[PDB]
């Protein structure tokens, strides 16, 4: 064993106390049993039951008077031969747990006779005032009836011998002379007494090391007030006891109605959300008052949910429109995205120009998806390899330009998340029909493409040799595309390429090295084109995708401001 | 004690020799445990009475 | 909620005060706004010099004085303006709404304003509101005028409080760990102090502090947490105490800086000694939710109980109807906070709430009383009837719930619920269900009779405190005393105590008759506890001539007479134990050596027939090594049965 000194969240586990031996008073038979005497006809008149002193442990709680530890009794022998234990006993609070401020107790429970057993009674300390728990070491006791304690005197001298366990300097032969010294410790038996009302007893609870007590550590973190205790105030108002609703109606309607009025993204205070949570009647009412309710209150329990998911399906339809702000991220629930999807079911061609919104909503479509990613394992464990998303899948199946466009969305979508890279084969194996893989394929091949135009990127030449080698380039190229055959158009899904014109071609002079390329399409027109490359374009895309919807938006007020999208 | 050893894989601190002052807390009943230990035994050799030979042997 | 009677007329007194200190200080004149005064989690209002589409405070100098600019006047303001405008945000906050209109700027140029919202404070505020300059607001003479005796000293002591949340208030500026020691350090020192600021005003003798100790050292200072009650919430207040400080503090004690803050919370739940209706309500909410809150530290399970208890010692009839449906849905809450991490304790906090199933009931009791002040009104005394009726057959529901938790913790397998059953049982008197509970609690004996025998005595000890019809069942706890005679020692004298306490409160007397008669035969062990047990006889022989004869049949005393000399034939009966020690070595022995002959020269008796040829050379030894005495000549045939009992001891072994 080792000493060394340990703080109370430092040290790891609960306390135990061994206890072995006491002090016959011999006033009784020798287990403090009947109070034994030649008058015993008094003893007969006193009814005085026969005794057999056993032992309780429980700790009195930080001299605040209150009741922390755990009662515990043992078993019963002699206690004629005095109960010499040694025996440990132990409760369930670490000294990590344990507060400096503490105290042990003890009961001694005799066994005396008809409903009888006797009783007695102390206390002390647990640890020093020098924070080491009884310096975690052996001791000896003396109480009585009440305000009594422990000295050292002899019990000094079995405090120094619990200085040979606390590590004194010491040598083997020390040791062996220890052995001696099991021999005076043995002679230590010599002590005597006779006092009355009070009583000694010896009880070792030597351990390693000593301890040190503190109180615990804690975390200050995200003079002020907080988020979480509102949270408990608003909580501790939601009450709702009685289940009656009524039906009222009055011109505050009105007024709540506006309420319910305002936008989306909005944060909702309290009484307003009651408002609303009152408001259930007229808020299946107007379908503009669903997803406002529906972020007026907060999901956690069953017992919430049960009744809002089951107005999920009784409530109006909403708006598509305002079914994008139940759509995102901020409500994960599984019957919102479920009812949402079933609104979305229908795919008009407002979603094709909503796929950059849904490559958004593809890349936060993963929560918690390892119970899904161990399901699709599952099936993925028979043969080697060589939800909205079945909506998804289905819309992307219907049409093969819409699966070409979740395809190219994809492709920007791999980089970042390297599980798009095999929910593209996912998406392949979405679509059965193979016709629009091979145009697929086709268009692939622009990746090669675009890779010939990088290693054209590669060597560093003149403007006018670059100029010149670009357009030996674009012939080379012209040679693949007359060579391959024809595929769907990066300007419109529905139109298709024939050809490039090699001369027609041109070359910015700018850093980036973009190529600037005529494409005669298969209507037999000119089409100009400029592509780039090393570099993200997703920033000006998705902005000029939100370019030429807010262009759609201006459209639907029958006004165009003559914006090229 | 080998829960002690178990401890030592907690791995809390101790010095038999002086530690650096540690930090304030309910620790400065320790750090004052610390105080409350008679000390500087070896101060006493070097302090006065001059200097220190050393020992020198013969055959 | 936490916008009380007594505390707006503390917030603005605390406003007043700061306001005569800044007129104090020479200086005034700051633009009084509803954004002005800001609160904390000490839910104090604090006032900042900048005050910001609000309703604004006019000065009336500044205005009806205002011309071209005042001719091009430069910077100018009065303490009365402070005054007017500070009027106008007083009432404000009074209200809820102000008065500020352009209709009652006009109104104060007509000299008259419409009075409709107490009297004192009517003019007090009508002073500062009619002219500010002119009729002299004086805020330091109404500051002077200030009503309360009392809560002008309560809000001094409470003042001193404010410059010690001041201290707990207090590029580099200042540091960020800084707070949190000030919070801490605000709280212990808030208690400390709050022993003799308690001391001050309304305390009471008994307490659960150090000082509360000496002061309940007075009035006598098994273990439960019982201090000074609410008494009907301080006998209908006859001190008229009402302080929304407490819940502050409180509040502020909900942060959490160190282990300190258990004895924080737990000071809190102190200061809940207050008993006010609605305030109890949250004052308790916020127990649970600290419950929820930590699960770092297992004590906040242990504050939580105790303020949980002293929610339970609050007492209180219920206010609203909710009080039913959301004290059901407390149990569930805390039924889902029972659910934590694991080698944790939650024995005590199941003792705790067993024991507070008493307090349970006496909330159902608590939903009587709402049904019954709602039976006051006319055609709603029946209706409340009904709805009781249906809310207990609901309640029916959430008891079923209770049951199947405390089923549960006794089910689990962590002794200490075991023991945390037994104030359970205690209090099981609320519950007046079926005996399947005592079932489960009896496989649960058989299952510690395999295992955990020496936990199995001490609960069947505490098992004999089920007093319960069905007295069929109190033949198979004999049984169950007889395989108590198995092994532990201990479960011998828990069955002594079992034997008592079936000795006070008799059933059947012919069955007990030969029980006993069996029972007292095997009472003449020497163990200082088979003597109690052996004492018993004389008891039951008390519940009788024909008795007298079928006794001494058996009776090892031949000068016995009555009760004393009952006493010398136990004297009389003395023997030791030592040697039927060894003899039940002997006994283990001939279990280990061969019995297989059965040859010489099944009943109960041929178990001692089959005893007793099991050896003869060595037994005759054996008994040649003790005293061999006259008084050794006793056979002793309950050691056989005792035999088979320690045989199934070994039985638990190879």
């Amino acid at each position: 064993n080792n000493i060394t000194f340990c703080v109370s969240q430092d040290l790891d586990v609960p306390l135990k106390v061994k206890i072995k031996s006491l002090e016959g008073h011999k006033p009784l038979l020798k287990p403090s049993q009947k109070i034994l005497n030649p008058e015993l006809m008094l003893i007969g008149s006193n009814v005085f039951p026969s005794s057999d002193l056993i032992v309780s442990l429980q700790v009195f709680d930080k001299e605040r008077n209150r009741n922390l530890t755990l009662p515990i009794y043992t078993p019963y022998i002699p206690f004629r031969n005095s109960r010499t234990w040694d025996y440990w006993l132990t409760l369930p609070i670490r000294i990590k747990q344990l507060t400096f401020s503490s105290h042990l107790r003890i009961i001694l429970w005799e066994y005396n006779g008809s409903k009888q057993i006797p009783f007695f009674n102390l206390e002390t300390s647990i640890f020093n005032l020098k924070d080491c728990t009884l310096k975690r070491g052996f001791e000896s006791l003396k109480f009585r009836y009440d305000v009594i304690d422990h000295c050292e005197v002899v019990t000094d001298n079995k405090d120094q011998e619990n200085l040979n366990k606390y590590f004194q300097g010491e040598f083997t032969r020390l040791p062996w002379l220890d052995e001696i010294t099991i021999s005076k410790l043995r002679k230590q038996r010599e002590n005597r007494t006779w006092p009355q009302g009070t009583f000694v007893l010896n009880l070792e609870f030597p351990m390693l090391e000593l301890p040190v007590v503190f109180i615990e550590r804690e975390i200050m973190n995200t003079n002020d007030p907080i988020e979480e205790k509102y949270r408990r105030l608003e909580r501790a108002s939601k009450n709702a006891n009685l289940d009656k609703q009524v039906k009222p109606d009055i011109k505050k309607r009105d007024y709540l109605n506006k309420i319910i009025n305002y936008p989306p993204g909005t944060k909702l205070t309290a009484h307003e959300k009651g408002s609303i949570w009152k408001y259930r009647y007229y808020l299946m009412n107007n379908k503009k008052a669903l997803t406002k309710l529906l972020q007026s209150t907060n999901l956690r329990e069953e017992s919430e949910r049960v009744e809002v998911l089951e107005l999920m399906d009784s409530w109006a339809e909403i708006d598509i429109d305002d079914a994008l702000e139940l759509l995102g991220s901020t409500f994960k629930n599984l019957s919102v995205r479920s009812y949402a999807v079933n609104r979305l079911k229908k795919a008009s061609d407002k979603e094709l120009e909503l796929y950059l919104l849904q490559l958004v909503e593809a890349v936060c479509f993963e929560n918690l998806s390892t119970f899904s990613d161990k399901s699709n394992s599952e099936f993925t464990i028979v043969d080697a390899v060589s939800p909205l998303a079945e909506f998804l899948i289905r819309r992307a199946l219907v049409n093969p330009r819409l699966g070409s466009f979740f395809y190219w969305y994809l492709k920007s979508e791999s980089e970042d998340k390297p599980y798009l890279d095999q929910i593209l084969s996912s998406f392949w194996s979405r679509l059965d029909k193979k016709s629009r893989n091979i145009l697929n394929d086709q268009v692939r091949l622009i990746n090669v493409l675009r890779e010939c135009c990088e290693t054209i990127k590669r060597l560093k030449d003149t403007t006018a040799k670059k100029m010149e080698l670009l357009v030996h380039l674009l012939e080379t190229k012209v040679r693949p595309l007359v060579k391959v055959r024809p595929i769907a158009l990066p300007l419109d899904p529905d139109v298709l390429i024939c050809d490039v014109c090699p001369e027609t071609s041109k070359v910015f002079k700018s850093s980036l090295s973009p190529l600037k390329i005529t494409f005669k399409t298969t209507l037999n027109q000119p089409y100009h084109l400029m592509f780039k490359v090393g570099d993200d374009l997703r920033q000006d895309q998705l902005v000029v995708q939100i370019i030429s919807l807010m262009n759609e938006l201006l459209k639907n007020e029958n006004v165009d401001l003559k914006l090229t999208p | 004690p080998n829960h002690g050893l178990k401890d030592n894989a907690n791995v809390k601190p101790e010095r038999k020799v002086v530690v650096s002052n540690s930090y304030e807390g309910d620790v400065e009943s320790i750090e004052k445990f610390l105080s409350t230990f008679k000390i500087l035994p070896p101060l006493r050799d070097y302090k006065e009475f001059g200097p220190i030979q050393e020992i020198v042997r013969s055959p | 909620y936490l916008q009380d009677i007594e505390l707006k007329f503390i917030a603005f007194q605390l406003l007043n005060a700061l306001k005569d200190i800044h007129n104090l200080n020479i200086v005034h004149g700051d633009i009084k706004t509803e954004n002005i005064l800001v609160t904390s989690w000490n839910w104090c209002i604090l006032t900042d010099f900048a005050a910001f589409t609000c309703y604004l405070a006019p000065e009336r100098f500044n205005s009806k004085l205002y011309q071209d600019g005042k001719s091009n006047n430069g910077r100018l303001t009065k303490e009365m303006d402070i005054f007017s405008l500070g009027c106008v945000i007083a009432e404000i906050f009074a209200e809820g709404r102000p008065i500020f209109n352009l209709s009652q700027l006009f109104k104060y140029k007509s000299n008259s304003y419409d009075v409709n919202r107490s009297t004192d404070l009517r003019n007090l505020v009508l002073d500062m509101i009619q002219l500010d300059p002119s009729k002299r607001l004086s805020c330091d003479e109404l500051l002077n005028k200030y009503r309360g005796i009392f809560f002008p000293d309560y809000f001094y002591t409470f003042i001193y409080d404010y410059f010690r949340n001041l201290v707990t208030m207090t590029n580099t500026c200042t540091n960020s760990t800084l707070e949190d020691n000030v919070k801490l350090l605000d709280e212990t020192t808030e208690k400390i102090y709050r022993d003799f600021s308690q001391i001050c005003h309304c305390l009471d003798f008994p307490l659960i502090k150090d000082g509360g100790e000496i002061g309940s050292d007075p009035p006598i200072l098994l273990v439960l947490q019982q201090f000074t009650k609410v008494s009907e919430k301080i006998k209908s207040v006859k001190e008229e105490c009402a302080l929304l400080f407490i819940s502050y503090l409180s509040h502020s004690i909900r942060s959490i800086v160190s282990t300190a803050t258990k004895l924080k919370n737990l000071e809190l739940l102190a200061v809940f000694a207050q008993f006010v209706s609605d305030e109890n309500k949250i004052d308790r909410v916020v127990p649970y939710f600290v419950c929820c809150f930590e699960d770092s530290d297992q004590d906040v399970q242990a504050l939580s109980l105790l303020t949980l208890i002293q929610v339970l010692t609050s007492v209180r009839k219920l206010n609203q109807l909710n009080e039913n449906i959301f004290v059901d849905y407390l149990l569930p809450r805390l039924k889902r906070l029972l659910i934590s991490n694991r080698q944790n304790t939650n024995y005590l906090r199941i003792v705790f709430a067993n024991c507070l199933s008493d307090l349970a009931i006496i909330i159902n009791r608590f939903q009587e009383f709402t049904f019954a002040q709602h039976c006051n009104d006319n055609s709603s005394t029946k209706y409340s009837a009904k709805l009781i009726q249906s809310v207990e057959d609901l309640t029916v529901s959430f008891l079923t719930d209770n049951d199947t938790y405390v089923k549960m913790a006794l089910l689990q397998n962590r002794e200490r619920t075991n023991d945390i059953i037994l104030s359970h049982l205690i209090t099981y008197l609320n519950d007046k269900d079926p005996a399947l509970r005592v079932s489960l609690i009896q496989t649960i004996s058989g299952i510690s009779i395999l295992l955990g025998t020496v936990t199995l005595e001490q609960y069947i000890l505490p098992l004999l405190i089920q007093t319960i019809t069905d007295s069929e069942e109190l033949v198979v706890i004999s049984v169950l005393q007889s395989l108590k005679s198995l092994f532990k020692t201990g479960l011998i004298r828990k069955k002594y105590y079992i034997d008592i306490s079936k000795t006070t409160s008799p059933l059947l007397l012919h069955p007990n008759n030969w029980i006993r008669q069996f029972t007292l035969m095997i009472i003449i062990e020497i163990i200082n506890k088979l003597s109690k047990a052996e004492v018993y006889c004389i008891l039951y022989p008390i519940i009788v001539e024909f008795n007298f004869k079928s006794m001494i049949s058996c009776c090892k005393q031949p000068v016995s007479r009555s009760v004393y000399n009952l006493l010398c034939s136990w004297s009389v009966r003395a023997s030791k134990s030592l040697f039927w020690k060894k003899i039940i070595t002997n006994h283990v022995d001939s279990f280990g050596n061969n019995r297989i002959e059965f040859i010489t020269k099944s009943t109960v008796y041929s178990h001692d027939n089959k005893e007793i040829p099991l050896t003869a050379e060595d037994r005759n030894w054996i008994d040649k090594f003790h005293i061999i005495g006259l008084t050794e000549k006793d056979i002793w045939k309950i050691v056989a049965l005792r035999g088979y009992v320690i045989r199934t001891a070994r039985v638990m072994a190879a």
